[PDB]
RNA sequence: UAUCUGGUUGAUCCUGCCAGUAGUCAUAUGCUUGUCUCAAAGAUUAAGCCAUGCAUGUCUAAGUAUAAGCAAUUUAUACAGUGAAACUGCGAAUGGCUCAUUAAAUCAGUUAUCGUUUAUUUGAUAGUUCCUUUACUACAUGGUAUAACUGUGGUAAUUCUAGA
RNA sequence: AUUCAUAAUAACUUUUCGAAUCGCAUGGCCUUGUGCUGGCGAUGGUUCAUUCAAAUUUCUGCCCUAUCAACUUUCGAUGGUAGGAUAGUGGCCUACCAUGGUUUCAACGGGUAACGGGGAAUAAGGGUUCGAUUCCGGAGAGGGAGCCUGAGAAACGGCUACC
C-alpha cells in the first residue's frame, strides 16, 4: 500500500527461523539482497538464535560493526543481510567457517566446514542469456552474474564459484543419476539421486527422486539443486545426509541412547 | 558464606565480544538471595581476571528457596567490559555514573520549541527586546 | 500595516492572495514541493504602507549622519581558490595558499588567526584521485579484452572438435 | 500486535444439574479423597474424556496403522508413567475402561497419605499447602501433583521446614520464649 | 458426554408447540470478592465533535563550518579537536488506528506478464565525449547565486517575512 | 511458443550517461622535479541481472429477497479498424463501423443491524450460528474533488478549492 513495507511482524516471518512467538512484537525483516525474504537466515537470527554468540540485537550490531562476520568473503556489516542457501560465513575469531544448508527437518542447520571448503560455493544457474555486446552470462540462484561461461552450461545446472574471484571452476550437468539436494517444498532438506524427470510442456516440470534408502518422492524442478555425482558430493553434507526417517523410527533412535 | 558452591554451566568462549558466557548456578542452603555483589567477587576469583570484568544478571530464585540460576559474563579486561556492557549495568557496579537528564516530556517539548525557531535565534532575541520597548 | 510584504512589480496596490512556490519571495517552504496560499500586498506604493525599503544609488551634497560617516566591513572573505584569485586578480600560479584573509579571536590572552580554507584548490591528494580513476579505466577495459580473447579461443577450439566429430559421422 | 496467549478450560459441568446418583458418587469421591469442590471431580472427568476421545479414534483405525502405533504407544506410556495404567494392561483397550478415580489415586495428597505421613487424608492437604512436602529436593505445595511412579519413593518432608529439621517452627519459637520469661 | 422432563384429558394414546436443561475467547447488569500466573478492554449507539501535551526525524573517518561556540592540540599559516545553526543527501508512502463504503466488488486458493514500472540491496558493466574535434581550451581543474551569519525593519497574532 | 535475447546497416535527438567528489595510509623509481608511479575504502553513475515490491490478470467459489423478469446500448452498452493516453494490455478515451452482450443454471433491481479469509461457539455422524477486533489482503483520515514532491501517494501528524 502506497509503497514498500519495512516491518515484519512475528507470526508472519518464515517458520524455519524458529522465533518464539512471544518476547517481541516484530521479527527481523531481511533487507534486499541475493536471496528471497521467505528463504533467508539473516545474520541476526544466525548470530543470536543459532550460535548464541549474542544476547540481544545490540550485541549483534557490536559484532558486525567490528568486521568479524563476513559472508562470501565480504564483511557485510548489515544486521539483517539476507544469507541464503550455500552461503559461506567466516568468523575470524574462533577460526570457524559455516555453510548454510537445510536440515532434514526443513530448517537451516549449523554446519561447520574447514578452511578449504570455505574457498568455494555452488550455485544453481537460473538463466543463460546474452548480455550487451554479445557477452553470454549465467545467473545463479544467489543473483551472481558470471560473464563468459562454458558453452555447455545450460539452465538447472550447478556451477562452482571461486569466492575469491567470481570465476567458475567446474560445473555439474543436470542429468539422470546425479546427486541432488531438495531446496523448497514438503521434501525440503532431502538428498535423492535423480532417476528421471517429466517434460510437461507448458510449465511446472516434475522430477522423480529416490534417496539411498530407496524412498521415492516427486518435487518440482525449481526445488532441485544438483550437488554432484551419485555417491561422493561436491560439498560436505550435514549430519543425517537427508534421509527423512519416519517418526516411528526417529523416536527409537532417540531412545537408543539416553 | 555457608556452602555457596557456585557452579557455572554451559560455558562458551566468545572472543567476538571478547568474553565468556556461562549460566551461573548457585546453591545457598539455609540462606537466601546470594546478593550479586558477593557473587561477582567469588566469580571473579574463579576466573582470576578481575572484578571489573565480571557481570551477572538474571538469578530467579527457585520455588521453595535454596537455589538460584542466572547468567554471568567474564571479559578479558576492563577495556572490553567498558566497551560492550550496557550503560545501565555499568552503573549498577559503579563503573559508570548515571548522566543527569530531564524527563522525556521535558525534552520533547523543548525539542518542539526549537522547531518553531529558524536559525540560531540570536537575531530575534534582540528584535523581540527592541519591540518590547513599544 | 499588518506586516504583509510587497511583492516585486505585480499590480493593483490593493492587497491580494497568491499561490506561492519555490524560488518565490514572501514564502519559505517547510516541505518538498509544498505550496501555500498567502496574502501579499501589491507593488504600487499607497497610503497604507507602514514602512518603505529605500536604497541610495547616487550621493548628493548634504552629509548623512549615519549613512556616509560610518561604514561596516564585509563579514566574510572568499573561500574558493579562484574567488581568492578574483579578489586580488593575481594569476593562476601565485600560490593562493598564503593570500587568505584571517580573523584573530581573543578568548583570553592567546590569539589565533583561524584562516578558513581554500576550497577547489589543487592538492597532491586530488592528483592521486584523478590518477587512480584514470588508471582504473585502462585496466578494466584491458581485462575484458583479455577475457573476451580467451572465450573466443575456447569457442573456436570447441567448433573444431565438432568439425572432426561429424567427420567420423556419416562414414 | 503480539502473539496471543493460548488458554483453555479444564473442566466440564454435567448435563443434568440435579440427580441423586451423581450427587452421591461425586460427594463420596470428595469425602474419601479430601477434595474441596466438585470442580476437582469435573476436572478428572474432562481429562479422562479427552483420553477416551483419542483412544476411540485410534481403535477404529486399522491394526498396525503407523499413526496408531506411534500415538497408541505414546498414550499408553503417559498413563503407565503416572501409574494410572498398570503394566499388565497395555492393550489400548483397557485405556477406555480405566476408571474416574484411578487418576485421583495418583494425586499428591492421596500418595502422601499412603506412605503414612498424614494419618488422615485431610491432614495431607494442609501439610502440602503449608509447604512441608518435597517431591525431590524441591517443595511442591500443589495437592494435585500426579506423581509419575518414579518420584513415588522420593516423597519426603522439606528440609527447610519443621518435621524435617533445622527449625522448631513459628508458634514453637514464640512458646519457648514464654517459659524463658516465666522461669526468670 | 449418540440421554431428555413439566404443561391440552374425568382418564388414554398422538400431533404439536410453550416451558424447563447444558454451553458461549456474546455482551450487559446485580449481589459478593482472600492468594499467584495470564489477560480482552469506547467495536455495536455517534467513520459524532475535540481543549491540551506528545506521536518524524536523521551523521560518519569518509558532502558544505571563520559560530564574532567550546578548549587545547602545539603535528601544523589554509583547514585539519569537539561541535550550534544552516545548505545538501536521505526518510517522512513504514508503523499505528478504524470498518463507513463495498455482494463477482473485496477476498481465498490457483495462474500470467511472450503485456509493464521498480528508489534501495546484491552481482556484473562505459579506453570511442579537445566538435572546422593544429591554439577553440583550465585539465596539476572551470563559473554563479544563496542559506546559515551582521545589521535595518513591518504586524496583535502564525513554524509570517522584506529591503541591504 | 515469439517481430525473443543479441548483432548489423541508414539516419534522427531540442540530447541522457561515459567521476572537476570525500576519508585514511603514505610506499616505490630515477635525468631530486612538489617529477612519475602507487594501496584500503566512501559517495555517485549508464545498462542488464537480482532482491524488496507494484499494476493488471486466468479458473472456481459469497448472505436474504420475484409484493425485483427481463436488463445494458441517449452521451459506451458488446465487438472490429486506426489513433491518442498510459509504466504498460485493454472502449481507458476518441473517429468510423457492426448490433451486439447478460438472464429461470436467477440477469437486473432492492436489503444487509455485510470489509473478506486464516478462524470462533456448540456439536456422535451430518450441520447451525458468529468472525469490528492480536495474522494476511482491502478501504479511509469530517464529506467530496484536484494536485506538487518523489522510486513509490490521488498522501491528508502534505498542499489547493467547495460544503
Ligand atoms: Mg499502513
Ligand atoms: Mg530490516
Ligand atoms: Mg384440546
Ligand atoms: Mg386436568
Ligand atoms: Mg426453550
Ligand atoms: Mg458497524
Ligand atoms: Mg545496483
Ligand atoms: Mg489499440
Ligand atoms: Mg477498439
Ligand atoms: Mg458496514
Ligand atoms: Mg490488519
Ligand atoms: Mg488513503
Ligand atoms: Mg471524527
Ligand atoms: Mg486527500
Ligand atoms: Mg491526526
Amino acid at each position: 500500500a502506497r509503497g514498500p513495507k519495512k516491518h515484519l511482524k512475528r507470526l508472519a516471518a518464515p517458520h524455519h527461523w524458529l522465533l518464539d512467538k512471544l518476547s517481541g512484537c516484530y521479527a527481523p525483516r531481511p533487507s534486499a539482497g541475493p536471496h528471497k525474504l521467505r528463504e533467508s537466515l539473516p545474520l541476526i537470527v544466525f548470530l543470536r538464535n543459532r550460535l548464541k554468540y549474542a544476547l540481544n540485537g545490540r550485541e549483534v550490531k557490536a559484532i558486525l560493526m567490528q568486521r568479524h562476520v563476513k559472508v562470501d568473503g565480504k564483511v557485510r556489516t548489515d544486521t539483517t543481510y539476507p544469507a541464503g542457501f550455500m552461503d559461506v560465513i567466516t568468523l575470524d575469531a574462533t577460526n570457524e567457517n559455516f555453510r548454510l544448508v537445510y536440515d532434514v527437518k526443513g530448517r537451516f542447520a549449523v554446519h561447520r566446514i574447514t578452511d578449504e571448503e570455505a574457498s568455494y560455493k555452488l550455485g544453481k544457474v537460473k538463466k543463460v542469456q546474452l548480455g550487451k555486446k554479445g557477452v553470454p552470462y549465467v545467473v545463479t540462484h544467489d543473483g551472481r552474474t558470471i560473464r563468459y561461461p562454458d558453452p555447455n552450461i545450460k539452465v538447472n545446472d550447478t556451477v562452482k564459484i571461486d569466492l575469491a574471484s567470481g570465476k567458475i571452476t567446474d560445473f555439474i550437468k543436470f542429468d539422470a543419476g546425479k546427486l541432488v539436494y531438495v531446496t523448497g517444498g514438503r521434501n525440503l532438506g532431502r538428498i535423492g539421486t535423480i532417476v528421471h524427470k517429466e517434460r510437461h510442456d507448458g510449465g511446472f516440470d516434475l522430477v522423480h527422486i529416490k534417496d539411498s534408502l530407496d524412498n521415492t518422492f516427486v518435487t518440482r524442478l525449481n526445488n532441485v539443486f544438483v550437488i554432484g555425482e551419485q555417491g561422493k558430493p561436491y560439498i560436505s553434507l550435514p549430519k543425517g545426509k537427508g534421509i527423512k526417517l519416519s517418526i516411528a523410527e526417529e523416536r527409537d533412535r532417540r531412545r537408543a541412547q539416553q | 558464606s555457608d556452602a555457596v558452591t557456585i557452579r557455572t554451566r554451559k560455558v562458551i568462549s566468545n572472543p567476538l565480544l571478547a568474553r565468556k558466557q556461562f549460566v551461573v548456578d548457585v546453591l545457598h542452603p539455609n540462606r537466601a538471595n546470594v546478593s550479586k555483589d558477593e557473587l561477582r567477587e567469588k566469580l571473579a576469583e574463579v576466573y582470576k581476571a578481575e572484578k571489573d570484568a565480571v557481570s551477572v544478571f538474571g538469578f530467579r530464585t527457585q520455588f521453595g528457596g535454596g537455589k538460584s540460576v542466572g547468567f554471568g559474563l567474564v571479559y578479558n579486561s576492563v577495556a572490553e567490559a567498558k566497551k560492550f556492557e550496557p550503560t545501565y549495568r555499568l552503573v549498577r557496579y559503579g563503573l559508570a555514573e548515571k548522566v543527569e537528564k530531564a524527563s522525556r516530556q521535558q525534552r520533547k517539548q523543548k525539542k518542539n520549541r526549537d522547531k518553531k525557531i529558524f536559525g540560531t535565534g540570536k537575531r530575534l532575541a534582540k528584535k523581540v527586546a527592541r519591540r518590547n520597548a513599544d | 500595516k499588518q506586516g504583509f510584504p510587497m511583492k516585486q512589480g505585480v499590480l493593483l496596490p490593493t492587497r491580494i492572495k497568491l499561490l506561492l512556490t519555490k524560488n518565490v519571495s514572501c514564502y519559505r517552504p517547510r516541505r518538498d514541493g509544498e505550496r501555500k496560499r498567502k496574502s501579499v500586498r501589491g507593488a504600487i506604493v499607497g497610503p497604507d504602507l507602514a514602512v518603505l525599503a529605500l536604497v541610495i544609488v547616487k550621493k548628493g551634497e548634504q552629509e548623512l549622519e549615519g549613512l556616509t560617516d560610518t561604514t561596516v566591513p564585509k563579514r566574510l572573505g572568499p573561500k574558493r581558490a579562484n574567488n581568492i584569485r578574483k579578489f586580488f586578480g593575481l594569476s593562476k600560479e601565485d600560490d593562493v595558499r598564503d593570500f587568505v584573509i584571517r580573523r584573530e579571536v581573543t578568548k583570553g590572552e592567546k590569539t589565533y588567526t583561524k584562516a578558513p580554507k581554500i576550497q577547489r584548490l589543487v592538492t597532491p591528494q586530488r592528483l592521486q584521485r584523478k590518477r587512480h580513476q584514470r588508471a582504473l579505466k585502462v585496466r578494466n577495459a584491458q581485462a575484458q579484452r583479455e577475457a573476451a580473447a580467451e572465450y573466443a579461443q575456447l569457442l573456436a577450439k570447441r567448433l573444431s572438435e565438432r568439425k572432426a566429430e561429424k567427420a567420423e559421422i556419416r562414414k | 500486535p503480539r502473539a496471543p496467549r493460548t488458554y483453555s478450560k479444564t473442566y466440564s459441568t454435567p448435563k443434568r444439574p440435579y440427580e441423586s446418583s451423581r450427587l452421591d458418587a461425586e460427594l463420596k469421591l470428595a469425602g474419601e479423597f479430601g477434595l474441596k469442590n466438585k470442580k476437582e471431580i469435573y476436572r478428572i472427568s474432562f481429562q479422562l474424556s479427552k483420553i477416551r476421545r483419542a483412544a476411540r479414534d485410534l481403535l477404529t483405525r486399522d491394526e498396525k496403522d503407523p499413526k496408531r502405533l506411534f500415538e497408541g504407544n505414546a498414550l499408553i506410556r503417559r498413563l503407565v508413567r503416572v501409574g494410572v495404567l498398570s503394566e499388565d494392561k497395555k492393550k489400548l483397550d483397557y485405556v477406555l475402561a480405566l476408571k474416574v478415580e484411578d487418576f485421583l489415586e495418583r494425586r499428591l495428597q492421596t500418595q502422601v497419605y499412603k506412605l503414612g505421613l498424614a494419618k488422615s487424608v485431610h491432614h495431607a492437604r494442609v501439610l502440602i499447602t503449608q509447604r512441608h512436602i518435597a517431591v525431590g529436593k524441591q517443595i511442591v505445595n500443589i495437592p494435585s501433583f500426579m506423581v509419575r511412579l518414579d518420584s513415588e519413593k522420593h516423597i519426603d518432608f522439606a528440609p527447610t521446614s519443621p518435621f524435617g529439621g533445622a527449625r522448631p517452627g513459628r508458634v514453637a519459637r514464640r512458646n519457648a520464649a514464654r517459659k524463658a520469661e516465666a522461669s526468670g
